[PDB]
Order: structure tokens, then C-alpha cells, then sequence
């Protein structure tokens, strides 16, 4: 059951997916070709399942993170924009939808963290993170205080930790380097120690979640926040006058928030790829076509030159544009989920006292960073063999068994003895390790063998091997 | 049907190299079973139990061969044993054992009717 | 201290070096690259020598087999052919000249056995080997022999051998299986057997050799023989009226000889890289660049296809050709040295009768393994030999110890017992390095206050991975 | 103490150490290198197996931090070589140097002399 000559798109609920079929209407009076945009409950986990099977949508709408696991299975098609087209869009944007150098998706939008202030209480923001301090000092003397965020979360925390030379994983070569985590660092280091700073000077409380960061910046009870676009409808109903900008750059550098990327591919299974392909290059991508999407609902920044420059007067969405380029563009490996309860283990831990800075991070370094098990070590093999007995003409049963295989990495050696008068030793002293079970537990099994009797069948199932001497 | 190569990488060294999908938790690909089983990382670097990798992995990719039919999971007694020791583990750093790996839900012992790994 | 901005050819003397200096000269005369070919004495010993400080010659020609140690040290350079000038010669002959997947050097000319038959003798040769029995003892009658050659050495034994599946060494992709010797399997078997056979039948006789092989030949006393170009000068010589064409078939298969392969590689000290480069593909490998060369001193057989075309007019370059084609190409490994004596050695004890046929090739399908640091090997060391209790002198005395991984991997499989009759729960597999044969040993030690008493121990002389339980 | 082998196909042996002179003459281990290369092809040819051992123990010879003469091949060894040998020098134009005179080399592995079999 697939779609031939005929375009069907997935997309979210929260996107715009009204503004997107007027599109597909548009590509309908032009083409021939009608176009059905449609909205299913957890997209992300349906996709998958039909796709591997051969059904599906041939457009798929999500966050580029996720579009890693569908590449590494084969669900998605390899894109094939020329240079002319890979100018329209931001360069960076580009590097976010490719999996192991094939190009997989078409970038969209760029979601990022954007320092939020309030233009009453303060005009102009902060540059720097070290002038925080400074200023907190000089709101709590008006009741009032500088910055106040989400502390739990490790999103929220990051941009700060990561501005001095810290990382997730690195990305070197369109690939991204699972044994190679930047938690432990000098960069990372430095960030979260002026992190815990300010929450030990009581500028900051350690428990501040989600619901007391927004809470305070829509009361006008703190100065600045740190907040993606989704929270900008929450404080336009607080009816505090402010203005989104770029994140402070701690020790010189930039902060680095994690960037999301709504990226569009085409399924593998799809025969419509030209038809799509045309779509998201000729009639999606352009000042028409994004308008039409972002006027349902604001996509906030865009891939396409073109329309931000337009979209960038709002600067709102400059700002987050800014923070989104100087910002890391989060790995689409699914080795990045270790990477959460990593760091909010570490930073809830630095934070409340319980573990040092240096600590937490090594502790973050070791639970969250990747060793493989070596292929040829002595271990425990396992199969399925059916037992019969040899001379005897009846039935037989499948069942599991386990043996020991395995290279010892000790050397076997023979070195020769002296042996004198009245002292007559061995040759020989030898020492030879071999792979060997350490420990098993016994097994039976009843045999209906018709024409006879059932006779019973004992074995030792492995529970576990080593390398043990062989004379032993 | 035969039987596919394991794609993951923790769980490629292990007693087996080939798998089935979809597994025992309910993932319907590989791929997914990766973005679930790295949160695991913590509690198999401390090493509440050595069998937990082991465990892990006949759980979320599954020994399969082409004798037979149905996949080959681990038993009851494997279970338990990982579960005493890893529990308290979790418990003191805020987390239960989850639903996904309940032990009543895999056989007993690898017997004559059924079949898992120990 | 390297030539640049100029080339510098070697290549050996009995090679046609003057018609190689035709070519140079039209190099000179196009380009303005003047190109010195010459021919120093032991250039393969020179040549690693002189590249390794950075010294040497731009290009260089020799056998292919030599190529693969000094492409092992990374002396040559990688050279880099299109599509479009690989086609130009033949594909067995760039398996010829490939280390670790990279092309090392460009072949130039064909070296391969082929059946030499005496035409006044013989005007039609035999297309089989199993109808050489019944031709020997016809010619037998008039006071002649079928065939001989040189049985000792084993490159001229193998094209027999190796014609039924037998091999030195697998070369699947573009490298050599250490670890994949086919001397012992069943087509190295029954061609040694045939061969055996026609020994003790008095068709041959098992102690001749090259000498006795050529004089033969030459003196019209055997209608064939199994031979390489080089030895075509000596028969001319003769006035044997003969003629070289392509190896008999046993079984139906076709006899595998061992193939050479002139090969010019480029030097990785050389900066003029790309200018030797054009020398050979332009100006070298073409039908006027070759026939220069050829017409000095003959290569035989050629990898380009076009004047292969040509000079396989002439029947006998064509019978090396076919030969080639069809013959295994020969190893560029320093792990080949093994395989000679090895061989050598199986023949000669199967020619005598000293060894049969299926024990000569089990012991060089042994032998040859011998190199691997970590292998199970005898290791020397000293100590000093001191009794214990009764204080004695002492004297510093050699050892010889067993020590290293074996490469075999260890097990332990579960064995079904169904009485209760006392058995092993488990059959395993293990091996050890110890000592394979050794000999025994004494050592007086002037002990002051008693006498002199002897201490014993067993000199290690050899050493092997065995079972555990043995 | 000794020094470490500086030549590379005498390296992977019974053993890593050796100390100059060596027993034909040589002073330097580069010196002693330049002409091992020359049995190259009596090597690649393979007249015996033992060959390259005999080889490096003459012209690299095995040495120990707790005796002060070196460590060479005996006479076992080198009549066993040379037996095998000769016959392929003598057909490529070479006969049994001096430099490799079994009568130099003590007769077997004594309590008096030392040798390596
Ligand atoms: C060549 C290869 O892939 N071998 C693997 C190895 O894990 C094992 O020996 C075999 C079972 O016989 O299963 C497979
Ligand atoms: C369907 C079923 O048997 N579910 C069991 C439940 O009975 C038990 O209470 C629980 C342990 O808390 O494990 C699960
Ligand atoms: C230079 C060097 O590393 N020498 C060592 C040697 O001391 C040791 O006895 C032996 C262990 O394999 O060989 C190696
Ligand atoms: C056959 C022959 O010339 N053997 C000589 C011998 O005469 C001489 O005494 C010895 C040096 O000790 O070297 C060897």
C-alpha cells in the first residue's frame, strides 16, 4: 500500500501544517499532482514501523536529531541539491542533515536558547557573563535579580558549560566520534565552576526548575531568562515589555546552546522522490512558500537566506538565528541519550554541594562516554543443537547449549628444570592458560522415545568461562 | 525467514551475533533499541552486576537462530539475579525498576518446553 | 642526493639496455629530458641500499618478485594508470605487480615454462599427460625417452603438481593468505602421484637435473622437455629442428608454472615522479617504445597487448604467453623463501621412495609455516646452575626455553552422558607451547667439603604447540 | 650490559641483545648489516631452514649482562648448514667462506664453552 503519482506529507501538530497544504494546494494547480498534508499522534514513533515495511508518507517533517536512526536504517533517500541550491540555504544548516557524508534531509527551521531580558528593568543586556555577579548585586538591592533559569535540565545549562571549549561529541568529518566526550575538559570545567559560583554567592538558587524560571521573568521579579521561541506566547500574556538578543559570552568565547533543525527527507520506499524532491526545492523553499507555512504558525528562523533576511527584522528571530550559528548543533547519534542524565546528575550534584566540580565531571566522563568488548577474549558462546542419542532410532528435542571459545592473552611457556641427585624434578615447568568453563550447573532431559523407554540425557550448561591453567 | 546481523555496538560482542526484530521491550527496529539501551551506560559502568550487559542486550536484541521460529531471550533466573543487585542501585539514585524488564514476563529456566539464555 | 629535473634508469645487463637507451633518447628528444640508463652489477642488492638514504635511480627494472620487499620498506612509489591505459595491457599481469592493494610498478615483460618437443622426433606433441606413459614406450623401442627435465627443483615440478588445485599460497584480493597453503590437498596430491608413478615405471629417471635435462634435448636422445625462454639460445645452438608450445593437461586441468614478470617500478626518493611516468606509459609501452628494447635483446612475451599481438606471430613467444596466462603468478612475499625448500624436499624423498606421496606433502605443508613475533618459539637465556642445600660453586650455563601464544583458540564443549558410569563433563581443546624434541644434559660442580656431584637438564632444541592433555 | 639489535631481519629471535665486535670482524652493526645482505639469495633459495639463525648468531651474536664473552652457533649447527649449503653455492659460483669456518666454532653447547644449537 503506496502512493503512486501522488504526494502525502507528515508533519506535527504544533508546525504549521494548514500553511503547509496551502502549498500543497498550490503544487496541485501547477503540477497535477494533489498533495495531502496530515497530522498523526507520535509521528516519530509511527514513521519507523511503516516505513520499514514499504508504507508511509514520502515527506517526513521532525527535528534533525531523530533523522540519524531513520538514516542508519535506510528509511530516508539520499537528497541530490546542486551547489546553486546549497547557497540558498545557511552552511551550517546543511551539516545538521547529513549522515555518514550522504546529504539525508532538507533543512527548514533553527531552534535555539536566546537570552530573553526585560527592556524596563534593563535596557541593555549583558555581554559578558562575569558582569552578572556585578549586576545581580545591584537588582537585589531593588528587590529584584539578574538572571534566573531552568538548572535541572541539562539544555538549559549547557550554552554556559560549553562556551570555553566543552562538547558532547566531537564532529570532525561528517561523523561524530562517540569515544571522544568533552565533559571532562579544561572548557567544561571552567563553566560549570562559574556556574556553581553564582549559586553559592545567592545569586541563584540550585533548585529553580522550569515552572519558578518562567514564573519569576513574567512577574518582572527577575531581570533575564533563558528561553527558546515556544515560551514567547507565555510572555506575551505577562505583559512585560522585552526583547530577545544573544546569549553572553563567558571568558571571551560564545555560549554554545544545542541547535535544533526541522528538517524534511523523502522516504526510501517513496516512488514519487522527483515529485517531492521538486516540492521542497522549487515550491517549499522560497519567500512564497514559507510564508504560507510560517503564517499558521512561525517556523521562528529559517534555513533560506532569503526569507530570514526578511523574518530577521523581527529581532527576535535574529537573535535566535545568532545563538543558533554560534551555537552547537546537536548530535543525531543515539549515543546522545546517555548525554542527559549524565550532565543533570553532575550539575544537580555541583550545584546542591554533594560533589565537587572536578568530581561530578569525571563521574560525567566515565557513566556517559561511550568501550567496545573485545571479539576474540576467552567468553561465553551460546547455540541451539538437537539432542539425540547416537544408537537409538526415536525423537529429539531443540535446545540451547553454551560453550567456552576464546584466545587467552596470557603466553603458554615450557621452561626446562635442573634436576640433581636425590632431586630428580620434572623436565619441565610449564605454564599454559585455556579457555575454560568457571562455573556450570547440570541439565536433563527426558526423552519419549516410542518403542522403548524414556531414557534420560544429562549435560553441563556453561554459566560462565576463564582462563584457567592446564593442569588444573 | 532467516535471521538479520546485530547493527548495535555494545551488543555486538557477546555469545551471539545475530538477532531478530522486533525485541522483547517493543521496538520494531535496531535503532531504537540503541536510543533506549545508552541510558543504561550508568548503572553497567558502575557494575551492580557483571551479567547486565549480557542481560541488556538478549532483552533489547535478542538472540535468534534459523532452527527455530521464536527469539531467545534470557530466564527468570538471570533476571533475578541482576535485578537483587542492581534495584538498590537505582533506588539510591532515584529510580525503580521498570516495567519493560519485569522478570515474571520471561519464562522460569531454559526447560525442555520453553528455552532462554542463563 | 637525487637527480631532479633529469632521469636515471637501471636495469640489468643481460637485459636489452642499449634498446632501452633508444627510448631515452626519444625522451630527450621531445621533452628535453635528458635520461641516463645503465646497468650496475647486483642492482637488486644495490637498489635497497642507495633508495633507503634517499639515493638511487628515477625508475627501476627487475622480476616482479623482488618488487614486493622493497615495497614492503615503502621504497617505490605508487603509480596511478587510468582505466583506459590498464586496458592496454593484460589483467593477470597487473596481479603481477600489486602490494597491499596499491599498484607498486608497470609490467613490461612474460617469463613462463613451456613444453619444448623435438619436431623430427615428434611433429605432433601430446595434449595430455596420461598418453605420455604409452608414447615413452614406443619411442623406447627406436632407443629414445618421451620426456625429461630438471625434477629437482621444484619450479619446474609444479606445473604438474599444481594442475589439479594446488597452490603455494591463495591470492584472493590483491594479497597473499599466509595461512593458505594448498600443498597438501588432492590436487597437489594426485599430480605428485602421476609423477611419482612414471618414475618407477622407468619413464624417468628421478636423479636427473638441469644439465642432463638440456643435454638430452639437445643431442636428440628425448623428444621433450620443460623449459623457459633463456635456455632457446643453447637449442638453437643444436640444430634440433623444435618447436615450444603450450603444457600438457592433467586431468583435463592445465599445468599452473610459475610466472615472472619484468616490472619497471618508480623510485619514492624520486621527485620527477609524474616525468618518469610519462617515459613509461608514452614513450616505453608502446609498439615502437618496446620493439627498441626487443630488438637489442628479446623480452619475450609482453603485457602490452598490441605487440603481443605481433610478436605471438613468432609460435614459441605465443606457446610462453598461454603458458602464462594460464599459470600461476609468482609469490612477491619473503614468506615464499619457506616454500622452496619445502617442496624441494617432498619431491625429492617421493622421487626416491625414501617417503610416500601423502606423508612428504603433510610434513612441507608443516614445515613451511616455520615468523610472527608472538609465535610459540625457542627462547635462550642464561643461569646459573647452583645445588640446592649443599653451598656449592657455581657455573653460568646457556638454556633454551618454549614460550609464545598459539594460535589456535582455546575451548571447552559440553559432552552428553546418558549412564552413570564415571565420565568428563566436558571434551576440551586447548594448546600449549612446549618442548618438541629436546636432549639431555650433564655439569660437574667442584663442590669443596663433599664431592663432585652432576646436575642434569634437558637442552630444549626445538619447540611446538600441542594438546593440553598430552 | 648489552646493546639492543639495530639490524632488521635479525631482530625477531631467540633473542634482542648484542654486542660488538661480532666474530667476523665487524666493529659497527651497519658494517655487519652491508654484507649480511649479500646472503640474500641463498636465503631466498633455502638450502636450510636453520640458515638465517647461523647467520645471526655469527655475524650478530646473542650476549648477556652476566657473562663478558658472546654467544655464537656451534659446530653442530654450522655442519649442518654448510652441508646443505655448499651444494647451492658451488652452482651459483660460490664456495664456504673462511669468515664461516665450523672448525672456529666450539664443537657442541660444553660446560667450557657455550653455544647456541
Ligand atoms: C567467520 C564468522 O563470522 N564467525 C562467527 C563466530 O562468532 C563464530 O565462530 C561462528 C559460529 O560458528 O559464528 C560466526
Ligand atoms: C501480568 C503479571 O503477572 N504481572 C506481574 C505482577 O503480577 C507483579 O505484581 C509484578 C511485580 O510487582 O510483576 C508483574
Ligand atoms: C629489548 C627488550 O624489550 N627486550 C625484552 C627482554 O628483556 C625480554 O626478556 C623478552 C620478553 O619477550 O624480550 C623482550
Ligand atoms: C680446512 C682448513 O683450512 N681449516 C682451517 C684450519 O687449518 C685452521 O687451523 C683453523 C683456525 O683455527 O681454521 C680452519
Amino acid at each position: 500500500k503506496i502512493e503512486e503519482g501522488k504526494l502525502v506529507i507528515w508533519i506535527n501538530g504544533d508546525k504549521g501544517y494548514n500553511g503547509l497544504a496551502e502549498v500543497g494546494k498550490k503544487f496541485e494547480k501547477d503540477t497535477g499532482i494533489k498533495v495531502t498534508v496530515e497530522h498523526p499522534d507520535k509521528l516519530e514513533e509511527k514513521f519507523p514501523q511503516v516505513a520499514a515495511t514499504g508504507d508511509g508518507p514520502d515527506i517526513i517533517f521532525w527535528a534533525h536529531d531523530r533523522f540519524g536512526g531513520y538514516a542508519q536504517s535506510g528509511l530516508l533517500a539520499e537528497i541530490t541539491p546542486d551547489k546553486a541550491f546549497q547557497d540558498k540555504l545557511y552552511p551550517f544548516t546543511w551539516d545538521a542533515v547529513r549522515y555518514n557524508g550522504k546529504l539525508i534531509a532538507y533543512p527548514i527551521a533553527v531552534e535555539a536558547l536566546s537570552l530573553i531580558y526585560n527592556k524596563d528593568l534593563l535596557p541593555n543586556p549583558p555581554k559578558t557573563w562575569e558582569e552578572i555577579p556585578a549586576l545581580d548585586k545591584e537588582l537585589k538591592a531593588k528587590g529584584k535579580s539578574a538572571l534566573m533559569f531552568n538548572l535541572q535540565e541539562p539544555y538549559f545549562t549547557w550554552p554556559l558549560i560549553a562556551a570555553d571549549g566543552g562538547y558532547a561529541f566531537k564532529y570532525e568529518n561528517g561523523k561524530y566520534d562517540i569515544k571522544d566526550v568533552g565533559v571532562d575538559n579544561a572548557g567544561a570545567k571552567a563553566g560549570l565552576t562559574f556556574l556553581v559560583d553564582l549559586i553559592k554567592n545567592k545569586h541563584m538558587n540550585a533548585d529553580t526548575d522550569y515552572s519558578i524560571a518562567e514564573a519569576a521573568f513574567n512577574k518582572g521579579e527577575t531581570a533575564m531568562t533563558i528561553n527558546g521561541p515556544w515560551a514567547w506566547s507565555n510572555i506575551d500574556t505577562s505583559k512585560v515589555n522585552y526583547g530577545v538578543t544573544v546569549l553572553p559570552t563567558f571568558k571571551g568565547q560564545p555560549s554554545k546552546p544545542f541547535v535544533g533543525v526541522l528538517s524534511a527527507g523523502i522516504n526510501a520506499a517513496s516512488p514519487n522522490k522527483e515529485l517531492a524532491k521538486e516540492f521542497l526545492e522549487n515550491y517549499l523553499l522560497t519567500d512564497e512558500g514559507l510564508e504560507a507555512v510560517n503564517k499558521d504558525k512561525p517556523l521562528g528562523a529559517v534555513a533560506l537566506k532569503s526569507y530570514e533576511e526578511e523574518l530577521a527584522k523581527d529581532p527576535r528571530i535574529a537573535a535566535t538565528m545568532e545563538n543558533a550559528q554560534k551555537g552547537e548543533i546537536m548530535p543525531n547519534i543515539p549515543q546522545m541519550s546517555a548525554f542527559w542524565y549524565a550532565v543533570r546528575t553532575a550539575v544537580i550534584n555541583a550545584a546542591s554541594g554533594r560533589q565537587t566540580v572536578d568530581e561530578a565531571l569525571k563521574d560525567a566522563q566515565t557513566n556517559a562516554a561511550a568501550m567496545d568488548s573485545d571479539p576474540r577474549r576467552c567468553m561465553r558462546h551460546h547455540y541451539v543443537d538437537s539432542i539425540s542419542h547416537p544408537l537409538y532410532k526415536c525423537s529429539s528435542k531443540m535446545v540451547l547449549l553454551a560453550r567456552c571459545e576464546g584466545h587467552c592473552s596470557q603466553a603458554s611457556r615450557s621452561e626446562p628444570l635442573v634436576s640433581f641427585s636425590t632431586v630428580l624434578k620434572q623436565p619441565f615447568r610449564s605454564s599454559c592458560h585455556c579457555c575454560r568453563p568457571q562455573t556450570s550447573k547440570l541439565k536433563a532431559l527426558r526423552l519419549r522415545c516410542s518403542g522403548g523407554m524414556r531414557l534420560t540425557a544429562t549435560y553441563r550448561y556453561i554459566l560462565s568461562c576463564h582462563c584457567e591453567e592446564c593442569n588444573s | 525467514r532467516r535471521c538479520d546481523p546485530i547493527r548495535i555496538s555494545m551488543c555486538q560482542n557477546l555469545g551471539y551475533n545475530v538477532t531478530k526484530m522486533p525485541n522483547l521491550v517493543g521496538h520494531e527496529l535496531q535503532t531504537d533499541a540503541e536510543l533506549q539501551l545508552t541510558t543504561f551506560t550508568p548503572l553497567i559502568q558502575y557494575g551492580c552486576s557483571s551479567q547486565l550487559q549480557f542481560f541488556l542486550c538478549s532483552v533489547y536484541v535478542p538472540m535468534c537462530t534459523e532452527k527455530i521460529n521464536i527469539p531467545i531471550g534470557p530466564c527468570g533466573g538471570m533476571c533475578l539475579s541482576v535485578k537483587r543487585r542492581c534495584e538498590p542501585v537505582l533506588k539510591e539514585f532515584g529510580f525503580a525498576w521498570p516495567e519493560s524488564l519485569n522478570c515474571s514476563k520471561f519464562p522460569p529456566q531454559n526447560d525442555h518446553n520453553h528455552m532462554c539464555m542463563e
